């Protein structure tokens, strides 16, 4: 149901133009529920029995708190006083002063390019985490 | 068991996928794509070879250590900033280069582009370090 | 048999250089050329002149189009059929095929016919086993189709 | 129609929220996966969401897409995606060593 | 017209949610997924028709190797183990 | 030329990359990250004098104009912060040449420690919302790897604990920029801090403003959201957490200072308010933890907690004395407690164990240690002629003058109490007869430990140097529109 | 839109999609149904691109090969995935609605 | 060993139709795209990734080239001496190889090798007779150099 929920948010991307996010959406979607059902079939099979989530009341009524808390804001802000937005200069300066026609690949490397470097280097350290956790068994 | 479907399927496969990986990644300042997508897939056709075969296999096939690539792509974003830095301007300025190393006369590219190959190489890496790090755990 | 058409390209290659003028009509004029001169030379090469086996691979082509509109005319008539009267099975069937692309488009071709779906080819590269959609209808028919299927596929690689 | 983003992010929220105060750990890495996606959504949602071209200066449209939130939600979405299989990987560690899933029995 | 052969393979996706619901082996749950994710890019297809634009056909050639992909991943893992061999 | 402002960030990060290279040869990767973190040192000087002779130092990454790129700010507060930053990585580096063995440095560890220190240099200097964003995760991503690496029970249980709370912050900072965004339409921090000014009379920013409260209170650990923090500090070696109480609390604590100093200032009362309380529980939290322990660790995680509430309280009060008090606290505090670390892992190296209760009498064979400790401890405390002396005397001052005689008296009282905490440490460890441990020489890591100590104490002495930087600090914190029209040229 | 031809592949794939999913549903066991999904999804997503690729070719005067590329990587590749979950099916000792003369 | 040349061109072919421009430029670079990819497929074809031969046949264009310089200038100095000191000789040589083609290439280069001429190759494809200019100085050495050529002409077919 998580990789339903991360396939239809990709149909979210097709269907609000956006289509830079459906593909990496849908590929980064594949690949975490494999690594969800790695981490699925490897539980210990003593203590394990297959039980359904229990219920308690203050965590449902936390839940739909954040959850109630988290929309009434976003309607606040979303629907008040407003200055508009800074995209027209990425509209009008894409081709003009960049060489490019895509924009959502303009703005990730050539005018906000600081900071795709450091998500470079964020899945850097992951993949040489990982790598460094399952290797190194000293105990 | 022998796979000889499977091992045909995925010969005749992998290449349309490679060509559609680097298709993604050449055309991905004038249509959608770029470097994530298309190193995602480069990494997926590599994932389907990995499927079809062992995992000696296919660091006998490609024989590539990731960790190398990794670096050489976080070096390849890190030079172009610094290329950018000594010339009067800063830091990642993006002008255009040629390139005649000699291979196709004056190729005068811009500079994005090669960020972009920073970023393909450093995804195939992290994807293929990831998923063979998981695979020969035990 | 790809080594006449590279000597066919090649020599196209030369029939555009011997004038000085490089142009795709050119080309397909060194093509024509080469393919006479080829057709000329067929008892040095020891396979085929390579015109038949193009033909018989867009024979092959057409008949994974036609198999695959009977497959889906066939799958249309079972499902809105009162669904109680399907009959099926499993059977083995013999094998001369000796290369795994051979076995594998003879499989791809026999999965896309109307009735029939692959399961199990064999350790050896001998016998297939395969799941019969409707036992009595199609299972001595069918294995005519596809000992016809088979017979172009052996008279593709000659 | 960012009404109906609004509640459909709520939900993702709550959803989230009730999964991460749960007693298994895949439990809560699902709760995570449902925060990211919330919070990706909330990202487009409050870009806008009004009728225009995709952001392509090729299709020569009157009006765009915002370009800024969709550039933001990739940057935290591959930000995402490291941190997830980092921590499932951990949690693989942690079946794999310690041998058991119970979160209040972690002690 | 292009609505009506949306709520054709809207419903067709439906049928293929109820076979992945219920069905006791795992093999058709495979099945029906495999087919569910199909005709998702032949929404997206359609979709892309409705909305007048060619910029998403890289979603579906992404949705049938990422289909693709998938299915020869799980269908190893039914096989006797795992999904990626040790070297010899 | 312009460019030195990157070279913080530049240098750890263009090592980090050379250093993934090479893994098993061990002196080199020594070598190379000792070479580049002097490096760091000196250029961080460098553009400390930059920022004090001439004006507020801000780049644009391209050759794009300010609202819409990415800009680096650099102004004295944060040169300070890296320089700080820069002489705390260096004293932990050497440290970790002495204490972490082979195979844990085989593995990658200087890599990570300086894509740890990438991390934090780049979030004390840059102008947007989403580049902080990105290089919290960064700092925060290098952090998870590090308390992880080794893989025993403790720091693999305590690593899920810590990655969860900062997952569960970080989706919090990403939904804090979407409202944000959909009330301003800007990233930089300048221009959506003119256009918050434009109209501050809306009841939308204050809800932002506790959100961000909250977001930057789970980075550094403010009551009532510091619960991850004992167990997740419990957990890691000894230089990687003195990394961690050096650096990573206090960046949460900066950003709430350039937050309410530069973004939301229209409405200051109620979020004033807040702080005032939220601090004042901090602080009660950090002392009743600092003296309910005997156990070193937690005594210095506690200590750590009641230093940042005592910082937060004098950012809840918009005086230029008491944000000229907590710039010089914090400063001196970062120092501090990666000097207090240091120090626990040293005499647990002797112990063989952490309980208070196990051993006694150090003085009579570790009388350097023992003296530089007790040195350390009346430093901590805020005795005069030691480091953090005037921050809080200008604390207290400024609350005085404010009308917080309650406040003020707290804040004497948790010096009181996190004095008795140390040398509670100092009076049962080091006095007393010989019982607890056996005689092992130490060698080689007592040093960085003694030029943290030198610095401190030089620091303590001379305020009269080190305060026309954090004078020229506080003139551009109380008037962002300096700020502003540097940037927004 | 205006053409027949484009209109009538559309619906003729969606039509034989839809026959898919009730022969999915309808099929008492595994190999049924994957005979029904296969041939019939494969040649209904097949005949639903076509009408897209001769859309977009007519009324933009663009040629888009993604498509096409896609529809012979779609006719490749489901028939080889219905054959490794038969196979994988087969297998695993499963066996459904009153096996005939079948051979192991 | 042409297959694969084949199979790289069709490949710059599916290329070119990728996109939709059409040159001799996208052609090198779909060709060169695919020389990757057909480095990666090494594992199913069976005789030789395909450099290796074109670098062999530029080797042999090279030896060609230099043992025709090598043998006028050897027949320069047999001419211009005083012409009673030359041994003539015939002499057989045991050979290796099968097919025709490397049999014919193999005495079109010992024909032009400096000293050396051809005549009856046996009926068998198991020996050839080779009539040597001068008898004791290239009788043992250049039958080194013939063995080194024919060693050459083994590795250039696997
Ligand atoms: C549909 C979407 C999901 C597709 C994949 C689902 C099947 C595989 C999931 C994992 C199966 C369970 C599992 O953990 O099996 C272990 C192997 O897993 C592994 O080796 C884990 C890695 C699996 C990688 C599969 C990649 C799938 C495609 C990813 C997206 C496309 C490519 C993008 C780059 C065998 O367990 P064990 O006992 O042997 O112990 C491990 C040491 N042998
Ligand atoms: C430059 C001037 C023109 C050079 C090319 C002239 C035509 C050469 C090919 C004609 C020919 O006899 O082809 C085959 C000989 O191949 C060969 O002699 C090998 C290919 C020669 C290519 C020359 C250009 C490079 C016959 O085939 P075969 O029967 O001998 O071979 C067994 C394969 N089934
Ligand atoms: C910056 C300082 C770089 C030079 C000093 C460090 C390297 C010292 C020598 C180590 C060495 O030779 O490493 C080789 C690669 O070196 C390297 O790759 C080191 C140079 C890194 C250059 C970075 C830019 C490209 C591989 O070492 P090995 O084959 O002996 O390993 C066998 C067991 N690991
Ligand atoms: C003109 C203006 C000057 C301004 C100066 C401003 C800066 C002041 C900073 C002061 C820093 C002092 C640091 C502590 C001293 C370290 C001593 C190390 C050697 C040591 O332990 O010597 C003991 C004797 O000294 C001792 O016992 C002496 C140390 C103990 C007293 C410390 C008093 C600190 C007062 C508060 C700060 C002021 C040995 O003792 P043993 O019997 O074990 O011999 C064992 C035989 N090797
Ligand atoms: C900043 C803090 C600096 C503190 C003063 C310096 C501390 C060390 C003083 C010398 C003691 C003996 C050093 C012996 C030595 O070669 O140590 C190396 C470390 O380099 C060093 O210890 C030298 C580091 C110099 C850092 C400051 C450079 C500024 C320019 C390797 O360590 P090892 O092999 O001896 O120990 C590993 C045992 N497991
Ligand atoms: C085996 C060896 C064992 C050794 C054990 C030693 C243990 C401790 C013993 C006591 C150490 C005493 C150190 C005394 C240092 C004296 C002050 C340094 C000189 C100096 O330039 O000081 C100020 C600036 O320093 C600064 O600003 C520097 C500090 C700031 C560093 C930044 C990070 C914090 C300027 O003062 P001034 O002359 O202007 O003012 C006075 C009236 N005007
Ligand atoms: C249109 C979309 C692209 C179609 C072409 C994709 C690449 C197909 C070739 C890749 C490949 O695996 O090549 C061989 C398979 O050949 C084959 O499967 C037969 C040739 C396929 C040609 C397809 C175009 C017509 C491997 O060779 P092998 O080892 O299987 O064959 C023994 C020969 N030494
Ligand atoms: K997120
Ligand atoms: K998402």
């Amino acid at each position: 149901s998580l990789g339903a929920v991360g396939y239809a948010v990709a149909l979210f991307f097709v269907l609000f133009r956006a289509p830079d996010l459906a593909l990496t959406q849908l590929v980064i979607e594949t690949i975490s529920v494999a690594l969800f059902l790695l981490c699925f079939y490897h539980l210990p099979k003593f203590t394990q029995k297959q039980e359904s989530v229990r219920f308690h009341l203050g965590n449902a009524l936390v839940s739909l708190a954040v959850g109630m808390t988290m929309s009434i804001i976003a309607f606040l802000a979303y629907a008040g006083k407003h200055f508009d937005s800074i995209s027209q200069y990425y509209v009008d300066n894409t081709y003009e002063k960049a060489a490019g026609k895509n924009m959502v690949n303009v703005i990730l490397v050539d005018f906000r390019g600081f900071d795709t470097l450091f998500e470079i280097c964020v899945l850097a350290i992951a993949a040489l985490g990982i790598y460094a956790m399952v290797k190194l068994r000293l105990a | 068991r022998n796979d000889v479907i499977l091992r045909t399927t995925t010969a005749v496969v992998t290449p349309i996928i490679v060509l559609f990986s680097v298709q993604l990644f050449f055309a991905g300042h004038y249509y959608p794509g770029g470097g994530f997508i298309g190193g995602l897939m480069t990494a997926g056709a590599i994932v389907l070879l990995l499927l079809a075969f062992d995992i000696e296999t296919v660091r006998k096939m490609v024989p590539i250590n990731y960790k190398w690539l990794v670096a050489i792509g976080l070096l390849f974003a890190v030079g172009t900033g610094m290329s950018s830095m000594f010339l009067d301007r800063p830091f990642l300025t993006h002008a255009y280069k040629y390139v005649h190393l000699p291979l196709l006369d004056h190729t005068s590219l811009h500079t994005a582009v090669l960020f972009d190959l920073g970023v393909y190489f450093v995804v195939v890496g992290v994807t293929m370090i990831i998923i063979e790090t998981i695979g020969e755990s035990d | 048999m790809a080594f006449q058409i590279l000597l066919n390209v090649i020599l196209a290659f030369v029939w555009m250089f011997l004038t000085v003028s490089f142009d795709g009509a050119s080309f397909l004029v060194g093509y024509m050329i080469g393919l006479f001169i080829l057709f000329i030379l067929r008892r040095f090469f020891h396979s085929r002149f390579y015109l038949v086996p193009v033909f018989v691979i867009i024979k092959l082509l057409f008949i994974f189009f036609k198999e695959l509109i009977l497959s889906n005319i066939a799958v249309a008539k079972v499902v809105m059929q009162r669904s109680l009267t399907i009959q099926p099975a499993i059977f083995a069937l013999p094998t001369e095929l000796k290369k795994e692309w051979e076995i594998t488009v003879l499989a791809m071709l026999i999965t896309l016919t109307p009735g029939t779906l692959v399961l199990d080819v064999s350790d050896d590269g001998s016998t297939l086993y395969i799941h019969a959609l409707n036992s009595p209808d199609v299972h001595e028919a069918i294995e005519s189709i596809k000992q016809s299927f088979e017979k172009t596929i052996m008279e593709v690689s000659k | 129609m960012e009404l109906l983003m609004i509640v459909v992010i709520g939900c993702l929220f709550a959803a989230a929220t009730y999964l991460l105060l749960s007693k298994s750990l895949l439990r809560i890495i699902i709760g995570t996966g449902l925060l990211s996606h919330g919070a990706h959504l909330l990202l487009l949602t409050m870009g806008g969401l009004k009728a225009g071209a995709p952001p392509l200066l090729g299709e020569k449209a009157s009006r765009y897409v915002d370009p800024l939130p969709q550039a933001l939600i990739l940057t935290a979405i591959v930000i995402s995606f490291g941190v997830t299989a980092f921590f499932l990987v951990l949690a693989y560690r942690s079946y794999q060593e310690i041998g058991t899933d119970h979160m209040e029995g972690m002690k | 017209m292009l609505n009506i052969a949306l709520v054709i393979l809207s419903l067709a996706m439906v049928g293929f949610l109820y076979r992945v619901v219920k069905g006791p082996s795992t093999a058709d749950r495979i099945i029906a997924l495999d087919a569910m994710g199909i005709t998702l890019a032949g929404i997206v297809a359609i979709v892309s028709m409705l909305l007048n634009t060619s910029a998403f056909l890289d979603v579906i050639l992404l949705i049938g190797i990422l289909a693709f992909v998938g299915t020869v991943a799980f269908a190893k893992f039914l096989e006797k183990g795992v999904v990626i061999e040790r070297g010899n | 030329m312009s460019n030195l402002l990157l070279l913080p960030i530049v240098i750890p990060l263009v090592t980090a990359i050379v250093l993934i290279f090479f893994p098993k040869h061990v002196f080199w990767q020594r070598v190379v990250s000792l070479a580049a973190t002097v490096g760091l040192v000196v250029a961080s000087g460098a553009l400390l004098h930059r920022v004090h002779t001439d004006g507020i130092q801000t780049l644009n990454v391209g050759n794009w104009p300010a609202p819409f790129g990415i800009t680096l700010v650099s102004d004295s507060l944060s040169a300070l912060l890296v320089l700080t930053t820069s002489i705390i990585a260096l004293a932990c580096l050497v440290y970790s040449f002495y204490a972490i063995g082979h195979k844990r440095e085989t593995f990658y560890y200087y890599s990570f420690f300086q894509f740890l220190i990438v991390g934090v240099n780049g979030a004390f200097t840059t102008g947007d919302l989403f580049n902080l964003f990105v290089f919290f995760e960064v700092m925060l991503m290098s952090s998870y790897v590090l308390l992880v690496l080794g893989g025993t029970k403790i720091q693999l249980r305590e690593t899920i604990k810590y990655t969860l709370v900062n997952v569960i912050s970080s989706a919090l900072f990403v939904v804090a920029v979407a409202y944000l965004y959909a009330v301003t339409g800007t990233l930089n921090m300048a221009h959506l801090a003119d256009r918050i000014n434009a109209l501050g009379s809306s009841p939308i920013l204050t809800v932002i403003a506790v959100l961000f409260i909250i977001v930057f209170g789970l980075k550094g650990a403010i009551f009532p959201l510091y619960f991850w923090l004992p167990g997740a500090y419990y957990a890691p070696p000894t230089p990687v957490l003195a990394l961690f109480g050096g650096l990573l609390t206090k960046v949460g604590v900066y950003s709430i200072l350039r937050t309410f100093t530069l973004l939301f200032t229209h409405d200051a009362a109620y979020t004033h308010t807040l702080l005032a309380w939220l601090a004042l529980g901090t602080i009660i939290i950090g002392v009743i933890g600092a003296v309910a322990y005997n156990d070193m660790r937690y005594i210095v995680i506690y200590n750590i907690i009641a230093a940042v509430g005592v910082m937060i309280f004098g950012i809840s009060i918009m005086t230029p004395e008491s944000v000229e008090g907590t710039i010089f606290y914090l400063l001196q505090d970062m120092v501090m407690k990666a000097m207090l670390f240091l120090f626990v892992g040293i005499i647990f190296s002797i112990t063989r164990s952490n309980d208070i209760r196990s051993f006694s009498g150090l003085i009579t064979s570790y009388p350097l240690l023992g003296w530089a400790f007790f040195i350390a401890a009346l430093s901590l405390a805020g005795i005069p002629p030691l480091s953090g002396f005037i921050g809080k005397l200008l604390i207290v001052k400024a609350s005085f003058d404010a009308q917080l005689i309650f406040e003020a008296i707290v804040i004497l009282l948790s010096s009181l109490l996190v004095l008795y905490s140390v040398m509670k440490i100092f009076m049962n460890g080091f006095w007393g007869e010989k019982k607890g441990f056996e005689q092992k020489q130490v060698d080689g890591r007592l040093f960085p430990v003694l030029f943290l100590l030198v610095l401190s104490v030089a620091y303590g002495i001379g305020i009269e140097f080190v305060r026309p930087f954090v004078l020229d600090a506080v003139n551009v914190l109380v008037d962002p529109s300096m700020y502003i029209e540097a940037v927004l040229k | 839109i205006a053409n027949a031809l484009v209109v009538v592949l559309i619906l003729l794939g969606a039509v034989l999609t839809l026959l898919s999913a009730v022969g999915a549903i309808r099929l008492p066991d595994v190999y049924t149904r994957s005979h029904a999904i296969s041939k019939s999804t494969t040649l209904g997503i097949m005949c639903i691109l076509l009408g897209a690729f001769l859309h977009f070719f007519i009324e933009n005067n663009h040629f888009n090969s993604r498509l096409l590329l896609g529809i012979v990587f779609i006719f490749m590749t489901s028939p080889v995935a219905a054959h490794l979950i038969s196979r994988a099916a087969y297998y695993a000792n499963v066996e459904r609605w009153e096996g005939t003369v079948r051979d192991d």
